C-alpha cells in the first residue's frame, strides 16, 4: 500500500477524475465539490482525455433517467467541445479556459449518489481511427 | 549476360554521380555494341542519357542484351567502394533479379562483391535527339559549372539568349538581376579553353536553375561541355567519354517549366 | 535627466527574513532553519508578487553569511536551464568543493521552476538525489504542478498564501514612515483595494501615486489607477435589470477604452469564480459568454455581441 | 519629404505637447522623467490612441535627437522568443549606452503576441536589471500578458480620444492643409471614429481628394458620407420610422430604396438602427433581450456572407417582433 | 558617383567577409577620399568601420559623393563571383536605386554584372573613436584568433586583462577555466610575429566571446592586429590594409 | 600528486580522440610506472583502456598515485589547444577537485592553463584480458578502417571469421552483402604492411558496425593494429604507443549485442 507520497506530489489520474465526475457526495456541499473538480480538471491540462472518458463511461452510469433527454443536452455540450477544439488549432489558446467547463456538465447531469463503483475505460477512438 | 569490367572504378562513380539525385530510377541496357542507360525524373523535364562503348572497358562480352532497371540511390550508396583505382566489374545472367558489382585490387587481396537489388521497369528507352539544332556551342565545363552557379543565386530560371557570335546567360529575380556574356573564340595556347558556336537562328530559351544546377555534374567526366539549342525541343548538354557520352536532355520552361 | 532612482520595491526589497510580512508561519520556519542549518530541498509555490524569491534569497544569505557569492547558484528563467545545462553546469556546481561550515550547505535557487523543460526536472532527480550531502536545491514557482512529482518528492513543500489587509498596511506604514510621505487612510485603503494581496503590485502603486501627485489620496489613487478591473465586471454581471448592466457596460468598460476581448475573458474569469448564485445557472452564463467569446475570436466582436450576451444570461435568469 | 507620407504617418506626434486625449497619464509621465523615478511602463488601450505616438514622443524628450540609438525598440515585426531575450535583451540590459551616459530604454511595442516562456524569461530580466534600463509594454488586451509580467509595471489605461482633443487635432490638420471644414461636417466625423485618430486622418485625406475642386469650397456632410459610405441619421430615422410603423411590404421597399440609392450597407444600418434604438425608454425586458439577441445573430451572420435581402427581411421581422411585445 | 575599381576581386570579398554574419545592413559612402562604410548589429554593441583610401584601387573617380545601404547577406551571396583575380568594379549614380559590381577577366571573355538592390538607411555615421586608449597592442592576428578560439570554448565571456608588460585573456565557466598569458617581445628575425604593449593604464574588460569570435575574422586582411581598450569606451580591433583599415568596436560587458 | 609533461601536446589529443565519442566518463589514474584510464560505454559493450608508460613523457613525476574521473567531452572541448607542437603538462594535487592542463610554446610567450571540473567515479577498474585468444592477427590500420568503413554501408553487424590462413569480414543487410578476405603475407620491402595471423582455433564472430566504426579511430595513433578474437570473451583491438597502448574490448552479438 504506497499511496502517501502521491499524494503528496502526483495529480489525479485522468480516470480517476472521470469516476470523480459521475459521483456525488451526500455530506458535502454540491458547490465545495463542484469547485475542487473544477480544480482537478484545470490542474491536469488534459479536458480532451477526460470528456473522451466521460463519453465512454455515461452509457454504462447510473442515472435517475426520464427519457434519456439528459443524454440530448450533453450532445449539444459534446458538439460544442468539438468546435471549440477545431478552433484551437485556428486561433491562438484563449479559448482553452472553457474547455474545462464541458467535463463539469456531466457532474451537474449525470452525477449520483448510486455511482459508488469505479467503471474502467479503454480507447476505443485510437482503435476507431 | 552482362559483363562489363571497368579500368577505374572511378569512370562508372562519376558516371553515376552525373544521374544522382536528379533522377531515381535507371533503366540500362548491355548488348553488342556497348551499354546504354535512360532515367527521366518525376515531373520529366530532364532526361539522363548514357552511351559506353565496348572499347571503354578493360574486358567485355555480351552474346545477349540484359535490360536492367535500378534505383538511383541503391546504386549510388555501393557506388563508393571503388577506391577509384579499384577494377570493377559488372554482372548479371539474361534473366536477373540482381545486378552484381565485383570490386577487386589487382592482387587477390581484397574483393568486394555486392548483389543489388532490381525493379521491374517498363522498357521504353525515348530517342528524342534532333537532326540540327537552332544553335551549338561548347566551351569548358568548368566555366559553364560557374556561370550557371554565379545566376543560380538570383533566380530560379536562368535564359540562354543566343545571337551571331554572341551567348549570353541572363538571370533576374529579387535581389536583382546578372548577366555572364562569352563570345567565340580560339585558344591555340591550348584548345579545350576555347569557345565554338554555331548559329543557324538566334536562340533564346528559360531553364529551371534546379536543373541546370544538376547537370552541371558532368564537368567531371569532360574537359568541355556541348551545348545544342532548339526552340522545337529539350535542349542537349552533351559530357563526352572515351567511347561514349553522358547526355542531359532539359526541357524549355514553357514560362514556368523547368 | 540624466539617472533615476531605484524603485521603492528593489530599495526597500526585504533582506532579513523579519522585515517579511508575509506568512508567518513558513517565515519562523525558514527563520529557524537559517539559525540551525541543515536546509532540506524546498519548493515554494504561491502566486506573484507575496514575497517568495525575496523569501528564499534572504534564507540564502542568511544561511551562507559571506560565502553566498561561492556557495549559491542562481539560475532564473532568463538564463538556459535545459538539459545540456543541468548535466554540465549543475553538476559541476553540486560536485565543487568548498570548505563550509559544519551546519551549512551549498544553495542552488532554480527561479521559475515552472517553466523548466522535462528532460532538465528529469535528469535534477539524481543530481540532487546523489549530492544531498554537500547541495540544497531551493525552486522558486507559481504553480507547483508543473513540477514533476517526483522531484516534488524529494524536497519539502511551501505553499504561500495571499497577504491579508492587515499585514500589507503594516508594510505600507512602514514604507511611508521610512519615506516621509504624506498620505491618508482612505488612499491607503484604495491603494489595498487595488492590490488585490499583491505587495509588489502595492509598493509600485504608491511609489508612482507619490511621485505623480506627492499625497496618497483616494481621488489620486483612483485618477491614476482605474478601479479593480474584476469587480466593474462582477457588478455588471450581478445587476439585477438590463438596464443598469447596460449602462455599466457603456460607461465604465466601452466609454474608457476597454477591449471587448478583455471584456469577455475577465467576464469568463467572474463568472467561473462566482460563488452567489447556484452552479446550473453559472454553468448557463458560462456557455453564454463562451460562445460570446467564440464570437469575438472570429472578428465580431463589437458592443452588440456584448449586449447580446447580457441579454442572454439575464434571459436565464429570468428562470 | 514628409508631404508624401500618409495623413496618418505625415501628422505623428513628435513631442509629448502634441499628444491630445490623454491629459491624466501624459502629465504624470513628465513628471516621473523630470523628477527621475520612471518605473517600468505598460501602456494599454485600444488601437490608435496614442501608445507608441507617446512612448516615441517620450524617448525623444529623454534622450533627444538621438534616440533611435539609444533606445531598443522591438515589436511583433521582429522576432521575440525567448532566444532571442535571452541574448540580445539581456546584453542591452546589461551594458551601457555607447552614445551618452544615462538609463537605457526598452520599448516593447506590441508585446501582446510575444510568446508565454518569452514573458516568463523577460519577467526577471525587468526585475533584474533595473537600476541601468527601464522597460515599456504597449498592449490592446491586457489578457494575452501573464500576471507575473503584468505586475512588474504601472499600467496606464489610453482612453479614448474625447470631443475636444479630437477636435482639437481635427482644427490643427485644418490649419496645416488648405482645407475648411463645416461644423455639422464635423460633428458627424466625430461621431464616425469612436475615438481612432487613424479613422479621422485617413477619411479627411479622402474628402479632401473628393472634393474635385482647388480646395475653395468647404467640405460637408455629404461629402463625409459618400466618401465613408455611412448611412446619414436622416434615413437612418426613416428607415427606422418605416419598420416600426409602416406596413411590412412597404417597410421593405423603403429598406431597399434606402440601402440602394446611396449603396449604404446592411451592418451599417444593423449597427446605426442599434444605435438609436438604445435611447428608447422601453418596456419589459423581454422586447430589449429578443431586439439584441435577435440582431446579434443577424450581425455574425452578416459577417459570414449570404443574402443580403433575406437579411434585411430578417432585421425588419426581428424589429418589429420584438417591438409586438411592447403593448 | 561611385567608380572604384578593385585590382583584385578578392581584396572586396575579404574586407565583406568582415561585416558578414555580426551585421544586417551596412551603410557606404564613396567621396573624393576614398570609400567609407559602417554597420551596427541589432544591439548595438559592435560598430564595423571600414574606410579604403583612392591608392587602394587600380582606378577611383568621384566627383560627387554617394551614399548607399544595402543589405549585407545580399551582398555577400554576389561576392564569391570574383575569382579572387577577377577585377571588381563598383558602379553607381548619384541617386542610386542599386548598386552595379562588375566582374571581368583580363580578356574580353567573361563578364559578370550584378545589379543590387539598395536600402534606404538614415545617414548616421558614428565617430566614437577615442584619442588615446588606457592601453594599446598588436600581436599576430592568427595568434589572436587562436587565443579567442581557445577561451570561447570555455565562457560565453572573455576577460582581457591588461598590467605592466603582461597581457592576459581570462574565460572561466562550467567545465572549468582557461587563461592566455602573453607577453610584450620584439623578433628581429621577424618583426611581424612581435607583441607590442603600451600601457597608460591597467585595464581590465569583459567582452561577449560571440562578437570576439566575429571579430577575429579580420585575421585574413592583415597580418597584425590592434586592440586599444579603455575602461570609457568600447575597445577598437583595427585590421590595417594597404591605405585603409578595418575596425571593430566592441562595448565591453556590464 | 600528478605532473606528467608530454613532449607534444599531439600525442594526448590523438590519445583522447580515440575515447571520443564511444564514451562518456573516463576515469584516470597516475602511479609510479604510469598513466593508465578506463572508460566504459553505457550499453556496456565496450571498453576503452589506456597505458601511458614513464618514458612516454618528458617529465614525469609521481610519489603519490590520483586517480580522477571526468566527461570526456569537456576533455576533448579543452583537447584543441595544443598546437600540437605545443608541450603539455597533466597536474593534480593529492586529492583533487580539478585537473590543470598546462599548455606552453618554447619560449614564455604564450601559456594556456585550463582547470578543468572532475566528477566522482567509483574506482573500478577491469582486468578482462585473457592470457590465450582463440586467433591472433595484426595488420595496417588503415586497411582495418577501410575494411571496417567498407562493409559499415551495408548492415549494422559486420562478422570477422578466421580459418586456417584466412581472414573474413563480412556484411549483409537490405542493399545486399559485401566481404573482405584478407590473407596473411611478409613484405620485406616493408614489413609494416604485412598480415599477420595465428590461428589455434577458428573463430567466427559479429560485431556492431557502429562500435568497429568507434574503434578504428586508433589508426591515428600506430601503423598497426592488433586483434585478438576469442568465442569466450570481448575481442581486443590494440594500437601501440611508444611506451603503452589503446586498448579496445569490444563484446561480440549474442545474435543482437554490439
Ligand atoms: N512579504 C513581503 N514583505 C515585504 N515586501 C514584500 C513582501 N512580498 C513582496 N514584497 C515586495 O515585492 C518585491 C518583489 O517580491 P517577489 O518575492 O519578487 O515576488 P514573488 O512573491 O516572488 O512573486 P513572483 O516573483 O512574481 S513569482 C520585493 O522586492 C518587495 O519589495
Ligand atoms: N492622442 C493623439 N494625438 C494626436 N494624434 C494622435 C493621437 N493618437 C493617435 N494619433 C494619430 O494616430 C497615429 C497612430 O498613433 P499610434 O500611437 O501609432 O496608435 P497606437 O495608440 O499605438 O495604437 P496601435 O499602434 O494600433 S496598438 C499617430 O501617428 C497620429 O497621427
Ligand atoms: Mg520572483
Ligand atoms: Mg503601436
Amino acid at each position: 500500500n504506497t499511496w502517501a507520497s502521491s499524494n503528496k506530489d502526483s495529480p489525479i489520474s485522468w480516470f480517476k477524475i472521470v469516476n470523480q465526475l459521475f459521483r456525488k457526495d451526500p455530506h458535502r456541499d454540491i458547490k465545495e465539490q463542484f469547485y475542487e473538480l473544477l480544480n482537478q480538471v484545470e490542474l491536469n491540462g488534459n479536458s480532451d482525455r477526460i470528456l473522451q472518458g466521460c463519453f465512454n463511461i455515461f452509457p454504462y452510469v447510473k442515472y435517475s433517467d426520464n427519457g434519456i433527454r439528459k443524454p440530448a443536452n450533453i450532445s449539444d455540450w459534446l458538439f460544442f467541445h468539438d468546435l471549440m477544439y477545431q478552433s484551437m488549432y485556428a486561433h491562438n489558446g484563449e479559448l482553452l479556459r472553457y474547455s474545462a467547463l464541458v467535463p463539469l456538465v456531466f457532474f451537474q447531469t449525470f452525477g449520483d449518489i448510486a455511482n459508488k463503483d469505479d467503471i474502467r475505460m479503454k480507447n476505443s477512438e485510437y482503435e476507431q481511427r | 549476360m552482362l559483363e562489363a569490367k571497368f579500368e577505374e572504378a572511378s569512370l562508372f562513380k562519376r558516371i553515376i554521380d552525373g544521374f544522382k539525385d536528379c533522377v531515381q530510377l535507371v533503366n540500362f541496357q548491355c548488348k553488342e555494341d556497348g551499354i546504354i542507360a535512360q532515367a527521366v525524373d518525376d515531373s520529366r523535364v530532364l532526361l539522363v542519357s548514357l552511351e559506353i562503348g565496348v572499347e571503354a572497358f578493360q574486358e567485355y562480352r555480351c552474346d545477349h542484351p540484359v535490360t536492367l532497371g535500378m534505383d538511383l540511390t541503391s546504386l549510388s550508396k555501393i557506388l563508393r567502394c571503388g577506391n577509384n583505382t579499384d577494377t570493377l566489374t559488372l554482372i548479371a545472367d539474361n534473366t536477373p533479379d540482381s545486378i552484381i558489382l565485383l570490386f577487386e585490387d589487382t592482387k587477390k587481396d581484397r574483393i568486394a562483391e555486392y548483389s543489388l537489388k532490381l525493379m521491374d521497369i517498363d522498357a521504353d528507352f525515348l530517342k528524342i535527339e534532333e537532326l540540327q539544332y537552332d544553335s551549338t556551342l561548347s566551351l569548358p565545363s568548368s566555366e559553364f559549372s560557374k556561370i550557371v552557379r554565379d545566376l543560380s543565386q538570383l533566380s530560379d530560371s536562368i535564359n540562354i539568349m543566343i545571337t551571331k557570335e554572341t551567348i549570353k546567360f541572363v538571370a533576374d529575380g529579387d535581389i536583382g538581376s546578372g548577366s555572364v556574356i562569352i563570345k567565340p573564340f580560339v585558344d591555340m595556347e591550348h584548345p579545350e579553353t576555347s569557345i565554338k558556336l554555331e548559329m543557324d537562328q538566334p536562340v533564346d530559351l528559360t531553364f529551371g536553375a534546379k536543373y541546370l544546377l544538376d547537370i552541371i555534374k558532368g564537368s567531371s567526366l569532360s574537359d568541355r561541355v556541348g551545348i545544342r539549342l532548339s526552340s522545337e525541343a529539350p535542349a542537349l548538354f552533351q559530357f563526352d567519354l572515351k567511347s561514349g557520352f553522358l547526355q542531359f536532355f532539359l526541357a524549355p520552361k514553357f514560362n514556368d517549366e523547368e | 535627466t540624466l539617472s533615476l532612482q531605484l524603485p521603492w520595491v528593489e530599495k526597500y526589497r526585504p533582506q532579513v527574513l523579519s522585515d517579511i510580512v508575509g506568512n508567518k508561519e513558513t517565515i519562523d520556519r525558514l527563520q529557524q532553519i537559517a539559525k540551525d542549518g541543515n536546509m532540506p530541498h524546498m519548493i515554494i509555490s504561491g502566486m506573484p508578487g507575496i514575497g517568495k524569491t525575496t523569501s528564499v534569497h534572504c534564507l540564502a544569505h542568511e544561511l551562507l553569511g559571506r560565502s553566498y557569492a561561492d556557495g549559491v547558484l542562481e539560475l532564473n528563467a532568463s538564463d538556459d536551464r535545459g538539459i545540456d545545462v543541468v548535466r554540465n553546469q549543475i553538476k559541476h556546481f553540486a560536485q565543487k568543493k568548498l570548505h563550509l561550515p559544519p551546519g551549512k550547505h551549498k544553495i542552488v535557487i532554480l527561479d521559475e521552476a515552472d517553466s523548466m523543460t522535462a528532460g532538465a526536472q528529469q535528469a535534477l532527480r539524481r543530481t540532487m538525489e546523489l549530492y544531498s550531502n554537500s547541495t540544497r536545491f531551493a525552486f522558486a514557482c507559481n504553480q507547483s504542478n508543473k513540477i514533476i512529482e517526483p522531484l516534488q518528492s524529494r524536497c519539502a513543500i511551501l505553499r504561500y498564501s495571499k497577504l491579508s489587509d492587515e499585514d500589507v498596511l503594516k508594510r505600507l506604514l512602514q514604507i511611508i514612515k521610512l519615506e516621509d510621505v504624506k498620505y491618508t487612510n482612505d488612499g491607503l485603503e484604495a491603494i489595498i483595494f487595488t492590490a488585490e494581496g499583491d505587495m509588489r503590485q502595492a509598493i509600485n502603486n504608491l511609489q508612482s501615486t507619490v511621485a505623480g501627485h506627492g499625497l496618497v489620496n483616494a481621488d489620486n489613487v483612483f485618477k491614476i489607477v482605474d478601479s479593480p478591473h474584476p469587480l466593474i465586471v462582477k457588478k455588471m454581471l450581478l445587476a439585477s435589470n438590463l438596464e443598469d448592466s447596460i449602462q455599466i457596460l457603456r460607461t465604465d468598460l466601452w466609454k474608457k477604452g476597454y477591449s471587448s476581448i478583455d471584456i469577455v475573458t475577465t467576464s469568463f474569469r467572474v463568472t467561473k469564480n462566482l460563488a452567489q448564485v447556484k452552479e446550473s445557472v453559472r454553468l448557463e452564463m458560462i456557455k453564454e459568454i463562451g460562445l460570446t467569446h467564440m464570437r469575438i475570436l472570429e472578428g465580431v466582436g463589437t458592443y452588440l455581441q456584448l449586449a447580446s450576451m447580457l441579454a442572454k444570461i439575464h434571459k436565464l435568469n429570468n428562470k | 519629404s514628409k508631404e508624401n507620407l500618409p495623413w496618418v504617418e505625415k501628422y505623428r506626434p513628435e513631442t509629448l505637447d502634441e499628444v491630445y486625449g490623454q491629459n491624466e497619464v501624459i502629465t504624470t509621465v513628465r513628471k516621473f522623467v523630470d523628477e527621475g523615478k520612471l518605473p517600468h511602463l505598460l501602456f494599454y488601450g485600444p488601437p490608435g490612441t496614442g501608445k507608441t505616438s507617446t512612448i516615441v514622443a517620450l524617448a525623444r524628450e529623454i534622450y533627444g535627437k538621438n534616440y533611435s540609438n539609444m533606445v531598443l525598440e522591438l515589436n511583433a515585426s521582429d522576432d521575440r522568443g525567448i532566444d532571442v531575450v535571452r541574448n540580445q535583451i539581456k546584453d542591452f540590459a546589461s551594458t551601457r549606452q555607447i552614445f551618452s551616459k544615462g538609463f537605457k530604454l526598452i520599448i516593447l511595442d506590441e508585446a501582446d503576441a510575444m510568446t508565454n516562456a518569452a514573458q516568463n524569461a523577460l519577467r526577471r530580466v525587468i526585475e533584474r536589471y533595473t537600476k541601468n534600463t527601464r522597460f515599456c509594454v504597449l498592449a490592446n488586451y491586457a489578457h494575452k500578458l501573464t500576471p507575473a509580467l503584468l505586475s512588474r509595471c504601472t499600467r496606464f489605461r489610453f482612453q479614448p480620444l474625447p470631443q475636444e482633443a479630437i477636435e482639437r487635432r481635427i482644427a490643427n490638420v485644418l490649419v496645416h492643409e488648405k482645407l475648411k471644414l463645416s461644423p455639422n461636417a464635423e460633428k458627424a466625423l466625430i461621431e464616425l471614429s469612436n475615438g481612432d485618430m487613424r479613422r479621422v486622418l485617413n477619411v479627411l485625406q479622402s474628402c479632401k481628394a473628393t472634393l474635385d475642386n482647388p480646395d475653395e469650397d468647404e467640405i460637408s456632410d455629404d461629402v463625409i458620407y459618400e466618401c465613408c459610405g455611412a448611412p446619414r441619421p436622416s434615413d437612418l430615422k426613416a428607415v427606422l420610422k418605416s419598420i416600426l410603423e409602416d406596413d411590412w411590404g412597404t417597410a421593405h421597399y423603403t429598406l431597399n430604396k434606402v440601402r440602394s440609392a446611396k449603396g449604404l450597407a446592411l451592418i451599417d444600418l444593423i449597427e446605426g438602427i442599434v444605435k438609436i434604438l438604445e435611447d428608447y425608454e422601453l418596456q419589459n425586458e423581454e422586447t430589449r433581450v429578443h431586439l439584441l439577441t435577435k440582431l446579434a445573430d443577424i450581425e455574425y451572420s452578416i459577417s459570414k456572407g449570404g443574402n443580403d435581402q433575406i437579411q434585411g427581411s430578417a432585421v425588419i421581422g426581428a424589429i418589429k417582433a420584438s417591438f409586438e411585445n411592447e403593448t
